[PDB]
RNA sequence: CCGGCCGGGAACUCAAAGGAGACUGCCAGUGAUAAACUGGAGGAAGGUGGGGAUGACGUCAAGUCAUCAUGGCCCUUACGACCAGGGCUACACACGUGCUACAAUGGCGCAUACAAAGAGAAGCGACCUCGCGAGAGCAAGCGGACCUCAUAAAGUGCGUCGUAGUCCGGAUUGGAGUCUGCAACUCGACUCCAUGAAGUCGGAAUCGCUAGUAAUCGUGGAUCAGAAUGCCACGGUGAAUAC
């Protein structure tokens, strides 16, 4: 059903279940799972109501999907509308973190055109 | 070499059945430098070979080599554009050395799950003359023949 | 007792040092055990070879301080006052401990 | 001899404990907090340009920043040229 | 009484000690098949003693360091060759042609100067 | 990134924050340090960063939370 | 031996050390352990030797 | 005390000084009866046993006036000297040297066996406690076979995943911290949470290696306030192939 997941992450193992989610990892993962008396070790198949209820209750707390994409698309247009370093290296297509633009850094700044 | 002959460094019989041949298997098999992990797939690939098929363990990969042991090799004698394929018989350490290396290379083509279930397949085909192996040395053979400006 | 410990530049110097430190105690009257080989220490030095253009060519130097373990075992009063002052050692760097 | 770069080091050194090392690790103390108070303001008034991050490893001789050694207190090409004529003890050719 | 023998393999040391008894192995206080006679290197130690079938006449009792599981075994194949001597020398005559009396020069040659490592060389241009 | 247990503000730029307090909102001032960190008792301010060749007149917001002065100095040149 | 109690920088002499007859100063002192490091100038060079509290006197 | 820990042995692992041993020397054959070669015996190792250092008379008017010295020329209230900030790290690009991948030979998790070579006093920093953690406070030993860095890793047992752009591989980006240092500000390292690009072993072409080598996996050092996939050095496992 609808567990606050992009999609049904089915035919799948647990742990992978919920990393095949936008907004958790392994670690998001492992937390929800043990906080809840879920087995780690098995598939979701055949998995009972009562179990996934508290899957349901316990994702919510932390930040969801579109909400947490929508959270990063404020903050980078914050820096963006603001006029930092952070906006200005964002709208121009380019690494932020010190990467060089000489020769590598081709993910950010795009495909090679000579 | 150009001074004098070299014979490579010769190796002595395997720990488990005591065969100089599955020595040189193991040891061309291997990987880096990763002795034990090669010879457990080589051991665990036999036995399962040697149960499947029901045959014994030494004919297991003694008919095995044999259908990929070839009889005739070719000389490089530039007739065909400074190169050429002139066949002559192979000598014994040649022919069970191109056998090995013909059925290792088939095992590492071969698109099976595992080594053990790869060398397993190119083992039971082989015998069988169905393998990759027996496609290598029926194609040598025959260029081989195509070849043959001289004797 | 008296833990004598040398330290040379040579291997050459420190045994013939402590050939008389052996020498002017057993002679005396005193109980000497054997010097302990103690292992001598290499400390390598590499440094870049040419002045201005360096890439793959360097030169090698090493040093070997070799070191020696007396370890005099009763310190009687014929040793105490005879075995030290007249090696004249300059380069080997004695150190004692009790 | 280049000698702007020799005078500053030589400055340094002196400045760096006429004012660094004695109120130093009163600034590790009080800034990164150990048990904001405002007693950190007066601790950041140290020099700049006397600070030891500032001060850069040079040879004894002619001053060279780079290819120093500090054990020996020279550069490469120092320690080859006494090296080679035989005036560092022991230093003997490497040939294992 | 006692019969030594040292023995070395590149990396270790080991010191063999043969007293008459029973046929087993003491190696670091502890069993041959335990620490590594189920995997590799195996039987190496087996073939000095196999020529000569002394299967339960003498026990040796091995200390050895250093190394990895064949560079031990390979310590404890010296040492045993070395300690061959506890009876008359009609038996090492015949252990000489197997090749284990002799002692491998097969050590590890050192790294350069301008190389990766003992004799690889960087990769040179095209053009 | 920045100091852990306290925003670093620069000494000569804390004492041209303190007569600002008592002068209130003026001219641009031209300083050469950028080391400074942006609080809540920063906002207002309408001082120059130093970018080599020339002066940006930066007007601090609430949006530069943790920011640095230099984080808003153009020192190098797009073509 | 009688002054027990020494402080760094002070001569003292050797009795029971191969240095017997002859003195030195105190270069370290480790009170916890109560050993003092002393150093004899011969030959020109320093020469390390541990010495006990109470086996030697304050010169 | 089930700890080499303590009598003792100092045998011996190891450690380090002095010697001996390999010199075509012993025999046979071959060659010219000369030098020399092949096989065998002895020996741990036979034809400079293996590796390193050591590069002839000379060559490129090869590189370094920027390590330093120096002829000539030039500056001298300035091509000299001090200070803050910036650049040396940019980006429609091309090239070299490197590192990580494309997997069941492996990914994740638990348990476990064996090193060598070094460095260390404004140091290495045990042990204890706090924090999931990076780390902080408290706090022994030693300028070194004692003390620390330091738990060696591949390997080997099982449980999991089964050929997928996947529990393969990690780029880029955001939020929140630690360490050094006036100070992480364009332009640093590391830790936590989230995101999971390209990439299915790569065209023409090209490189390294003859045995403890190639390959693969870790450890240390120089430089270093704090910062390496580079340089130097050490060992584990350990080939393939020469007609």
């Amino acid at each position: 059903a609808r567990i606050a997941g992009i999609n049904i992450p089915d035919h799948k193992h647990a742990v992978i279940a919920l990393t095949s989610i936008y907004g958790v990892g392994k670690t998001r993962s492992k937390a929800i799972l043990a906080a809840a008396g879920i087995a780690e070790d098995v598939k979701i198949s055949e998995l009972s109501e009562g179990q996934i209820d508290t899957l349901r209750d316990e994702v919510a707390k932390f930040v969801v999907e579109g909400d947490l994409r929508r959270e990063i698309s404020m903050s980078i247009k914050r820096l963006m509308d603001l006029g930092c370093y952070r906006g200005l290296r964002h709208r121009r297509g380019l690494p932020v973190r010190g990467q060089r633009t000489k020769t590598n850094a081709r993910t950010r700044k795009g495909p090679r055109k000579p | 070499p150009r001074r004098r002959v070299i014979g490579q460094r010769k190796i002595l019989p395997d720990p488990k059945f005591g065969s100089e041949l599955l020595a040189k298997f193991v040891n061309i098999l291997m990987v880096d430098g990763k002795k034990s992990t090669a010879e457990s797939i080589v051991y665990s690939a036999l036995e399962t070979l040697a149960q499947r098929s029901g045959k014994s363990e030494l004919e297991a990969f003694e008919v095995a080599l044999e259908n990929v042991r070839p009889t005739v090799e070719v000389k490089s004698r530039r007739v065909g554009g400074s190169t050429y394929q002139v066949p002559v018989e192979v000598r014994p350490v040649r022919r069970n050395a191109l056998a090995m290396r013909w059925i290792v290379e088939a095992a590492r083509k071969r698109g099976d799950k595992s080594m053990a279930l790869r060398l397993a397949n190119e083992l039971s085909d082989a015998a069988e003359n169905k393998g990759t192996a027996v496609k290598k040395r029926e194609d040598v053979h025959r260029m081989a023949e195509a070849n043959k400006a001289f004797a | 007792r008296i833990r004598i410990r040398l330290k040379a530049f040579d291997h050459r110097l420190i045994d013939q040092a402590t050939a008389e430190i052996v020498e002017t105690a057993k002679r005396t009257g005193a109980q000497v055990r054997g010097p302990i080989p103690l292992p001598t220490r290499k400390e390598r030095f590499t440094v870049l070879i040419s002045p201005h253009v360096n890439k793959d060519a360097r030169d090698q130097y090493e040093i070997r301080t070799h070191l020696r373990l007396v370890d005099i075992v009763e310190p009687t009063e014929k040793t105490v006052d005879a075995l030290m002052r007249l090696d004249l050692a300059a380069g080997v760097d004695v150190q004692i401990s009790l | 001899a280049k000698q702007s770069m020799k005078a500053r080091e030589v400055k340094r050194v002196a400045l760096a404990d006429k004012y660094f090392a004695k109120r130093a690790e009163l600034k590790a103390i009080i800034s990164d907090v150990n048990a904001r108070w405002n007693a950190v303001l007066k601790l950041q008034t140290l020099p700049r340009d006397s600070s030891p991050s500032r001060q850069r490893n040079r040879c004894r001789q002619t001053g060279r920043p780079h290819g120093f050694l500090r054990k020996f207190g020279l550069s490469r090409i120092k320690v080859r040229e006494a090296a080679m004529r035989g005036e560092i003890p022991g230093l003997k050719k490497a040939s294992w | 009484n006692q019969y030594y023998g040292t023995g070395r393999r590149k990396s270790s040391a080991a010191r063999v000690f043969i007293k008459p008894g029973n046929g087993k192995i003491v190696i670091n206080q502890r069993s041959l098949e335990q620490y590594f006679g189920r995997e590799t290197a195996r039987m190496v130690v087996r073939q000095p003693l196999e020529l000569v079938d002394m299967v339960e006449k003498l026990d040796l009792y091995i200390t050895v360091k250093g190394g990895g599981i064949s560079g031990q075994a390979g310590a404890i194949r010296h040492g045993i060759t070395r300690a061959l001597m506890e009876y008359d020398e009609s038996l090492r005559s015949e252990l000489r042609k197997a090749g284990f009396v002799t002692r491998d020069a097969r050590q590890v040659e050192r790294k350069k100067v301008g190389l990766r490592k003992a004799r690889r060389r960087p990769q040179f241009s095209k053009r | 990134r920045s100091l852990k247990k306290g925003p670093f503000i620069d000494l000569h730029l804390l004492k041209k924050v303190e007569k600002a307090v008592e002068s209130g909102d003026k001219k641009p001032l031209r300083t050469w340090s950028r080391r400074s960190t942006i609080f809540p008792n920063m906002i207002g301010l309408t001082i120059a960063v130093h970018n080599g060749r020339q002066h940006v007149p930066v007007f601090v917001t609430d949006e530069m939370v943790g920011h640095k002065l230099g984080e808003f100095a153009p020192t190098r040149t797009y073509r | 031996r009688p002054k027990t109690l020494f402080e760094p920088g002070e001569m003292v002499r050797v009795n029971d050390g191969p240095f017997a007859d002859f003195n030195g100063v105190v270069e370290e002192v480790d009170y916890e352990k109560s050993r003092l490091k002393v150093s004899v100038s011969i030959f020109g060079r320093a020469t390390p030797v541990e010495l006990d509290f109470s086996q030697v006197e304050k010169a």
